[PDB]
């Protein structure tokens, strides 16, 4: 039945087509341009040559899902397009973006080890995608052949309208950014093999942008001894962080915070409310119809024997606003505290939003913490 | 923090489970010595039995007396010492936090971690909050929310019916429009009982021998929506209707519903079909009232 | 109650309302023809009672 | 139902649930066989006296330290001045029993630990608790005990037992002369467990097994009737009164208990409750009413800090019924070690949880008619030591502080002029300055043209290479007014070509046609929170429009090129599986 | 557009399970319309 | 129609050993406010009578 | 959802009853008067008589019952029940009211006694 020890072919084409599949749905759904199509298709081109200049009939590819976005990142920070990880991870666990399925039901039949080779190291949330994008940033250089600068500034402004601190943390964030990089960001962080042990926890971009964002707060808010920033508004700040309401995005989260690996997040399910479970099976029997794989008519009536079955919440930025405004009240060792419960809030938001570890994070934030103590002494 | 209404993820927990029957075999085996694979983790689980309504229990008499010591520590660690090596051969062959498990267990720790709480792939993971929260809001009263859990969780491929409880319980309290509680276990009955391990404790059963709780639970339950009239012979017809011979409680059924339908001759032979169907269920493990009661209501009724 | 009256047209009563019949109240008002429609609401009977008498008078 | 149409659907009763009350008391992955903690009450002297409340408190640097003091009760449950003592042993369960009243109000304690099983001794006058010290026992047997019951001390140590008598006050020293087993060579966890049954003089013994019965002053052994098929034993506990009992196994709350003199099972149906968690445990308390003799299940855990509470009724025909579930959540990280308990209902027991030295009184009612953050990992990231490291911290803060003061009195000038010939000027010099930089960046990319390796043109996306240009003006629409004839310049085909309004799509989840509304919605925001939030909304939005400010690679016909190309150097069939336009 | 609305006339078609109603007044009764297609007779 | 317990298509058939043709197809939908698909149908026939051997006049 | 006239056309077509809701307004006194309820109770569909003061026709030009699907000179006058035009028929009873003297051999047969 099943094609036998050449469907690479076979294997490859689901895969491409996958990904092609994809891109229309960024395009399209995302009003992305039409020349990522290209830029992947240069991208895969790559890849796709480097892995047919390679001999054995032994597969040695590993074309995960994590490939799929890998290219897809890969290309749209060649592009300069002001998307990021979180982005990307948002869009799948929504399902939005279709992803976690070979083939989605419905196709094609191959070899089980393939499919395997499918289904298998499926989850991005242990920075399996930044380990996977430096690892095809060394599969084919990043260097010569690409540009891999992160869109650095928009990933601020992200951040700060993610929190809701005031537009000069931008500035702030950004300067310790120049501080110590002068701004020059990287891509690869290759040298293949499983094994590094210094270094090089911190040399993804980004989680370094998330580092010196965490430690700027931290600095900046315990250093103003002009007393810019009030013992209040620092609590004002995580309540209005902290208050949960039924935006687009955090629905969102909540959906990412659903198959994110590691209690609390599961815990932070727990505390949600009815219409928050209610929006949840809504987004069950739209994204979950993306499922995967006589009595069958007896189940289709079995099933029908029980019924399968202005606008009220608000936009991003109206929430934004009100937060914002839920602040406006704007014109003592005990502030560390505001300080550090607004800081781990923080952290959390991210941690679930950039698929990353607790662990990760902060041993990342501590050697750039160190590595800015170390410029600066 | 609650059950998960899912097939629990896979390949760890069942070498697990070889490990733990395997070395239970080894150090079982040179037990009885010295008192002298799936399957064998099957033959390893099999040898071994498998003023109001109490379906009260088996309490203590007629059982043998006694043990003294039989494990000092030499004595057990000569148990022990052997079976410990072989399980060092396959060990080398799972994996280094089974390895770990197989430490710990056979130290006799007992593990941090749940199987739910180490369980991960995107489908189940959410699975297991869809009926977290069912189960949730079924104890919350929520039975508006609840039954749109149900709902959307019956619709996903992967999860066949335990969850029939809720949904009896569910349309129960619901009272709200879908063909009800009753028309679900008659369904219930209608499809599985005919050919037309793991997660199988009693509360769902297969009819070789008994499918309890749902059954019963529907036969009361109607013999209450006849609380509702004063329909029987409806109940009784399909009580008639089932052969499964060992009940005796559908015989106490019968008698009560040739009691409740004699409340004239015709009311004569309801009383002298209760009178017999009273004694054919004294065919079986007896459901007794006092039963000169149930004769004195028929006397009150020979009036 | 009143639609089944209509519909299938008996007398229920336990009067019998001082009429000698229990059914033939109602009838299609046959639309065959106009010339029989107009008949049915010129029409008038004694009863089914007097139709079983074997007298002429 | 059950009685309700024995007798000749939808309960007994109406909808209640659980709520909470709250105060401290006392401060001080394989798990195992331990639970350390108790209260209860009794009475020394019994010269016509009451008992007393007392607590058997837990010290921990290692777990080497009892303790012993009273509790004075009240509606505010409180403790006077404290009692101690210490073992060198790594202390397990603190147990003083209680057995029911066919007699009298128990006297003095008992504990379990690393090497020892010791029984402790009280008298007690004026708020001191002074006790005595019950000779201990370091082992005949080189074997840890998993359970003492109780005047008889009863042993357990995994898979044999021992019934044991103790001394009278002073000085003479346990002795034992009855001893058994039940030990099971293939049930590799080690609590076992002893508690007796009916006060019959007649015993309980446990494994996640199975439940003997062992009448041990005759000689009696017996397995009830379930055994390890599809469920572990999980907890028992002596539902208070004598005959009666209270079994946790896996998925169900089982209530044994006696409804003959001689020992028994109970049958009498039972509810469940859903996990594979080891480390659930049970605790019953049993409050009093007219009609009934209700009893309050807490099946807690040692992974979440939920409690799950089921409720059974005792109207003495030996009448049970049950009702329906309802659990409670506990805060923030860690999980309770102990729970102890002692037309509305009043529950109110003590918890202590997972590392946390604290005792918290709890109490739970009917209706309503009447974070502290130590993360070791991320303060040790926030406060870092050194004064220099400190001063140096506010050093750098003071630079970008200055620094950001040069940004506000800088641009404010720059504001100043909006619309003016100047601006006007500069837009212009600007636009079209930057155009001829970028023709020239472009015979540079004409130059290298045909590299065909690759198809991203050398460091492209820019202002390119004049950086004080871009700053100076300050109008956002006249700017995308520049941008979009900018766009419209250079419309010679093979240049770059990308709409931004579909990618700040992005950036604020709503369409942002204009580059302008962008600056608007911003303004909205900031302008609610901060001074010349004009001044830096206008700063960021020119900021963000210049890190995208688009010039990448000659565009769609220069990188097919290279496409095709790189089509080529891999081998045939490969290349007859690169593949556009799939369905 | 097979069918007409019996209330306000409007002409409307429908799909695999579709709402058996005008999609104008919700009226719930439908009257077929119908096609170009050969029917033969002989003119006698 | 296509029917579930089957899994087949199947056909109700014309029955008078008279010929005719199809007049009227109505559609008779339900109330009970909307969701139920098409259940009830009406189909008139015409019948010609060329006056036969037989008809009376 | 807001209610609609319905003509007798569409009664033939869906082939059901012409019928108007009958309400009754039901005193419920307790103690003779000491405490009266009031409720008004819809007591079903009764079918009304075409061109009634209770038809919708009622009233109408040739004009208008020609554009609601009647004829022209629809005279009315029956009920629509089930799609069928159904009148109830007209009786010749006796008299009201007025003693007949009647000579009738069954009236000999109550009894030997009677004439
Ligand atoms: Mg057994
Ligand atoms: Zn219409």
């Amino acid at each position: 039945k099943l094609i036998g020890h050449e469907a690479k072919l076979l294997f490859l084409k689901s895969f491409q087509f996958i990904l092609k599949r994809q891109i229309r749905w960024l395009i399209t759904e995302m009003r992305f341009p039409k020349e990522f199509e290209h830029v992947a298709k240069i991208i895969w081109l790559k890849i796709l040559k480097t892995i047919n200049d390679q001999p054995q009939e032994e597969l040695k590819l590993q074309l995960h899902m994590t490939s799929t976005i890998s290219i897809l990142y890969l290309a749209s920070t060649h592009l300069s397009l002001p998307v990021y990880t979180c982005d990307y991870i948002k869009w799948i666990c929504t399902a939005k973006m279709p992803y976690f399925q070979a083939s989605e039901i419905l196709r094609i039949q191959l070899p089980n080890y393939y499919v395997s080779i499918l289904e298998g190291s499926i989850s991005p949330f242990n920075g399996q995608l930044y380990n996977k994008i430096a690892l095809t940033c060394g599969m084919i250089h990043f260097k010569e052949f690409f540009n891999s600068e992160i869109s650095c500034q928009g990933l601020l402004l992200k951040l700060v309208m993610q929190c809701a601190l005031p537009p000069e943390f931008y500035f702030y964030t950004k300067q310790v950014i120049e501080f110590e990089e002068t701004d020059i960001r990287n891509l690869t962080l290759w040298e293949r093999t499983d094994e590094r042990h210094t270094g090089r926890v911190s040399n993804h971009a980004e989680l370094r942008v998330l580092s010196y964002f965490m430690l700027t707060i931290n600095w900046m808010l315990s250093f103003d001894r002009d007393r810019q920033y009030p013992l209040k508004w620092i609590l004002s700040l995580t309540e209005s962080l902290t208050q949960r309401t039924t935006t687009s995005e955090s629905i969102g989260r909540n959906i990412v915070k659903v198959v994110y690996p590691d209690k609390p997040t599961s815990s932070d399910y727990f505390q949600w409310s009815e219409e928050e479970t209610l929006e949840f099976l809504k987004w069950m029997e739209k994204q979950f119809l993306p499922t995967q794989t006589d009595q069958k008519i007896a189940r289709r009536k079995l099933y029908k024997i029980f019924p399968l079955d202005s606008t009220h919440q608000l936009t991003f930025i109206e929430d934004l606003q009100e937060r914002y405004a839920k602040q406006t009240p704007f014109f003592p060792p005990a502030r560390k505290e505001a300080i550090g419960r607004l800081l781990t809030h923080i952290a959390s938001q991210l941690l679930v939003d950039f698929a990353i570890s607790k662990e990760q994070l902060k041993d990342c934030i501590s050697r750039i913490k160190n590595a800015c103590l170390h410029r600066m002494n | 923090m609650f059950e998960v209404p899912i097939t629990l993820t896979n390949r760890k927990f069942a070498q697990r489970r070889k490990l733990k029957y395997q070395y239970i075999n080894y150090i079982s085996r040179r037990f009885d010595r010295i008192s002298k694979q799936q399957k064998k983790r099957r033959r390893e689980r099999h040898w071994r039995s498998v003023s109001f309504e109490i379906w009260r229990t088996v309490s203590s008499q007629n059982k043998q007396p006694i043990n003294k010591q039989k494990m000092t520590y030499h004595n057990f660690k000569k148990i022990e010492k052997i079976p410990l090596r072989k399980m060092e051969i396959p060990l080398l062959h799972c994996t280094k936090e089974n390895k770990l498990y197989f430490q710990s267990i056979s130290r006799g720790l007992e593990p941090l971690k749940t199987s739910t709480s180490e369980v991960r792939n995107y489908r189940t993971r959410h699975i297991v909050t869809l009926t977290d929260l069912l189960h949730l809001n079924v104890s919350r009263h929520n039975w508006s929310l609840a039954y749109k859990i149900f709902a959307t969780l019956i619709r996903i491929p992967g999860v066949q019916i335990k969850s029939l409880w809720g949904i009896g319980v569910e349309i129960l309290d619901n009272l709200s429009n879908s063909s009800s509680g009753l028309d679900f276990l008659q369904w219930m009955c209608q499809i599985y009982s005919s050919k037309s391990r793991s997660i199988v404790p009693p509360f769902q059963t297969g009819s070789r021998t008994h499918t309890a709780k749902f059954a019963i639970t529907y036969l009361w339950s109607s013999l209450i929506n006849c609380q509702k009239s004063m329909l029987i012979d409806k109940i009784s017809e399909w009580v008639l209707t089932p052969p499964f011979m060992e009940d005796a409680e559908v015989w106490f059924i019968y008698a009560s519903c040739h009691l409740l339908k004699a409340d004239i001759n015709q009311v004569i032979k309801h009383i002298h079909y209760v009178r017999t169907f009273l004694k054919i269920c004294l065919d079986k493990g007896g459901f007794a009232v006092p039963s000169r009661l149930i004769e004195n209501q028929l006397k009150s009724f020979e009036s | 109650k009143m639609q089944y009256f209509l519909s299938t047209g008996n007398l229920v009563s336990q009067s019998g309302l001082d009429l000698q019949q229990v059914s033939g109240y109602t009838v299609v008002a046959e639309k065959i023809n106009f010339y029989r429609f107009i008949s049915h609401f010129r029409m008038v009977h004694r009863g089914s009672f007097f139709a079983q008498l074997k007298t002429t008078t | 139902v059950q009685g309700a149409s024995l007798y000749c659907t939808l309960a007994e009763d109406a909808l209640d649930l659980h709520i909470v009350v709250k105060s401290l008391l006392c401060d001080t992955s394989q798990y195992i066989q331990t639970a350390s903690d108790l209260r209860n009450y009794r009475d020394g002297t019994e010269i016509i006296a009451y008992a007393s409340g007392k607590t058997g408190s837990v010290l921990n640097i290692a777990v080497l330290t009892r303790q012993n003091t009273l509790h004075l009760n009240r509606h505010n449950n409180v403790t006077s001045i404290e009692l101690h003592s210490p073992i060198k042993s790594i202390k397990i369960p603190g147990a003083s029993e209680s057995i029911g009243r066919r007699s009298n109000l128990v006297g003095i304690i008992t504990e379990n630990s690393f090497q020892i099983f010791r029984i402790e001794s009280v008298h007690s006058r004026s708020c001191d608790v002074m006790v005595s010290s019950s000779e201990p026992l370091y082992f005949v047997e080189i074997d840890d005990l998993q359970v003492v019951d109780f005047q008889f001390a009863i042993i357990d140590i995994k898979g044999n037992w021992s019934i044991g008598r103790i001394p009278k006050n002073f000085n003479n020293q346990l002795i034992d002369n009855l001893h058994g087993t039940i030990f099971d060579p293939e049930e590799l966890s080690s609590w076992k467990r002893i508690e007796w049954f009916s006060h019959f003089q007649k015993i309980l013994v446990f494994d996640r097994s199975k439940m003997i019965e062992i009448d041990f002053m005759n000689n009696w052994q017996t397995e009830v009737v379930q055994a390890k098929a599809w469920s572990n034993i999980r907890d028992y506990k002596r539902i208070d009164d004598k005959n009666g009992i209270l079994l946790t196994s896996r998925e169900i709350i089982i209530v044994g208990a006696s409804e003959s003199n001689d020992p028994v099972r109970r049958i009498s149906w039972k509810h469940d409750l859903d996990p594979d968690d080891t480390t659930l445990r049970i605790t019953v308390q049993k409050v009093k009413k007219p009609d009934h003799i209700l009893l309050v299940a807490f099946v807690y855990s040692m992974r979440h800090k939920r409690i799950y509470m089921h409720v059974f009724s005792h109207r003495k025909a030996n009448l049970f019924q049950s009702l329906g579930c309802s659990t409670v959540l506990e805060i923030p990280g860690g999980t309770p070690t102990g729970i102890e308990t002692i037309f509305e209902l009043v529950v109110d027991f003590l918890v202590k949880l997972r590392n946390s030295s604290e005792v918290y009184y709890y109490a739970l009612s009917n209706t309503q008619n009447s974070i502290i953050v130590d993360h070791p990992e991320w303060a040790s990231l926030f406060n870092n030591a050194d004064e220099r490291e400190k001063e140096s911290i506010g050093a750098l803060v003071s630079q970008i502080k200055l620094k950001e003061r040069e940004r506000i009195s800088r641009v404010q000038n720059l504001i100043e002029h909006e619309n003016s010939h100047d601006e006007d000027k500069y837009l212009q010099d600007l636009g079209y300055r930057l155009s001829i930089a970028t023709n020239e960046l472009l015979e540079s990319w004409q130059k290298t043209k045909d590299e065909s390796i690759l198809s991203g043109s050398l460091s492209h996306s820019k202002l390119k290479n004049l950086l004080e240009n871009s700053d100076s003006f300050a109008s956002i629409p006249e700017f995308s007014s520049l941008l979009d004839q900018f766009f419209q310049y250079y419309q010679d085909q093979d240049v770059t070509f990308i709409g931004f309004e579909k990618l700040l799509h992005l950036f604020l989840h709503e369409d942002v046609p204009g580059l302008d509304i962008f600056y608007n919605k911003l303004l909205q925001c900031w302008v609610l929170v901060s001074p010349q939030a004009e001044l830096l909304t206008k700063e960021i939005v020119k900021d963000i429009i210049w890190s995208l400010a688009r010039l990448e690679k000659p565009s769609l016909f220069e990188p097919i090129q290279n496409e095709i190309s790189r089509s080529l150097s891999g081998p045939y069939q490969d290349i007859i599986s690169s593949w556009d336009m799939d369905d | 557009l097979k069918y007409i609305c019996a209330e306000c006339s409007s002409k409307l078609s429908l799909s695999r399970t579709d709402a058996v109603r005008c999609k104008d007044c919700g009226h719930r009764i439908l009257l077929k319309a119908r096609t170009k297609r050969l029917v033969q007779f002989e003119a006698r | 129609y296509f029917d579930d317990t089957l899994n087949k298509t199947k056909i109700k058939t014309y029955h008078s050993s008279e010929p005719a043709y199809i007049e009227e197809v109505n559609l008779i939908g339900d109330e009970s406010n909307k969701f139920q698909e098409l259940q009830t149908v009406s189909i008139k026939y015409r019948i010609r009578r060329t006056p036969q051997i037989g008809d009376k006049f | 959802a807001v209610e609609r006239k319905v003509y007798p056309s569409e009664s033939r077509q869906r082939l059901t009853s012409y019928r108007g809701k009958l309400l009754l307004k039901l005193k419920w006194s307790v103690n003779n008067g000491e405490e009266n309820l009031f409720e008004v109770r819809d007591c079903g569909g009764l079918p009304v008589m075409l061109q009634s003061n209770r038809c919708h026709l009622n009233k109408m030009s040739p004009y208008e019952l020609v554009q609601h699907k009647e004829e022209s000179d629809e005279i009315g006058g029956y009920f629509i029940v089930n799609g069928i035009e159904k009148l109830i028929r007209m009786l010749i009873v006796q008299r009201r009211n007025h003693p007949m003297a009647i000579i009738r051999p069954s009236f000999a047969n109550r009894g030997a006694s009677y004439s």
